[PDB]
């Protein structure tokens, strides 16, 4: 997954 | 006290499950593992936000475990450091  | 969860609301994980009512029929990682890691959802795409350290994260991979996600980019949150 990828932070925002 | 001296930290403070970014959303008390969603400090109970019932809360945080109730979230995902809807959560998108495209997106692999279930509720229960979601909510169990102090993610809830944000209604915008597949993007989740933690009740404690307020961290977002989206976009989620085949192989993407809800609590190392969590650790990995938000390694200092104190739900993370609690566990
Ligand atoms: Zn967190």
């Amino acid at each position: 997954a990828i932070a925002v | 006290g001296t930290i403070y969860p970014r959303n008390p609301a969603m400090y109970s994980e019932e809360a945080r499950l109730k979230s995902f009512q809807n959560w998108p029929d495209y997106a692999h990682l279930t509720p229960r593992e979601l909510a169990s890691a102090g993610l809830y959802y944000t209604g915008i795409g597949d993007q989740v936000q933690c009740f404690a350290c307020g961290g977002k994260l989206k976009n989620w991979e085949p192989g993407d475990r809800a609590w190392s996600e969590h650790r990995r980019h938000f390694p200092n949150c104190f739900f993370v450091l609690g566990r």
